[PDB]
């Protein structure tokens, strides 16, 4: 939840965190999800904005207005953020990776926002259960794997959680072919 | 009815979208009634069977 | 309380969705077979077994 608040004359919408403090001059607009949960990319803050001032009125932000009267103009108002970003994960882990036995197969994930502290934990489905049993040690950004056997195949998951509780997840399949024990 | 259709592109692409990546078909109509004898307009209401 | 109604003042007040959904099928083979030993043509007593 992000909450912007706008300024009726600096025409500045500072889209603060979810329990910021609203500025000096500004009036509350409205409140949005930037991770928006149906389609979490393809949105920007900038759309969130935009639909908010769509509701209030060009004379005053408060009052909230339509069409004839709504602040449309999104050349003119400048989106301040101050909040926290997104959890990016820039470089996502291989869908899928095939390896022989003996190889090393090194799953790695980049993360860029969220607060300072960002937390890695990985996780292991068995390649046929249902549970996800839980990678001891690890704790780090790039896993790897060294003479991988056919036991070790499966579904590699990690999370990237920060200290605010953001967590962004991705998965990755290896299926290390082999001959039959 | 009134149709009008902006496809994605260099036509629906201003200062508040740059790119062109929206477009819509909007679809608008006039209609309305007189009823000059509305005596000879009847209705009967009962339930219907399950 | 759903009818789509326009004031002259513009619009954005009336968006639909639309959705779409799938069928499928499936093949299958089949098959069968005789045996048969050339006498069994050229020796039983009607001519047009085959």
């Amino acid at each position: 939840e992000l909450k912007v608040a706008f300024n009726k004359d600096t025409y500045v919408a500072t889209v603060l965190d979810a329990s910021g403090s609203v500025p000096s001059g500004s009036v509350n607009v409205g409140t949005f999800f930037h991770p928006d949960e149906t389609y979490p990319d393809s949105y920007v803050i900038y759309h969130g904005v935009r639909e908010l001032l769509y509701k209030r009125s060009e004379v005053d932000p408060a009052q909230p207005g339509f069409w004839p009267e709504n602040i449309t103009n999104m050349q003119a108002v400048t989106i301040d953020n101050k909040a926290t970003a997104r959890l990016v994960l820039n470089t996502s882990l291989p869908r899928v990776v095939s390896t022989i036995e003996g190889g090393k197969v090194t799953l790695s994930v980049v993360a860029l926002g969220g607060k300072a502290p960002l937390k890695y934990k990985w996780e292991f489905r068995a390649p046929n259960a249902s549970t996800w049993t839980a990678v001891s040690g690890q704790t780090t950004a790039n896993l790897v794997l060294d003479n991988i056997d056919a036991d070790k195949a499966g579904e590699y998951k990690v999370t990237v959680t920060d200290a605010a509780g953001t967590s962004v997840d991705s998965t990755a399949l290896v299926a290390v072919g082999a001959y039959p024990p | 009815f009134n149709v009008m259709t902006k496809m994605p592109g260099k036509e629906t692409a201003d200062r508040n979208d740059p790119y062109g990546e929206t477009g819509f078909s909007s679809i608008k109509w006039y209609y309305g009634i007189l009823v000059k004898r509305p005596e000879r307009i009847a209705v009967m209401k009962a339930v219907a069977p399950l | 309380s759903k009818l789509p109604l326009l004031t002259e003042n513009g619009g954005r007040v009336n968006r639909v969705g639309f959705t779409r959904l799938s069928r499928e099928g499936s093949i299958h083979k089949f098959g069968f077979f005789y045996e048969f030993t050339q006498e069994s043509l050229d020796f039983d007593s009607d001519d047009q077994l085959k």
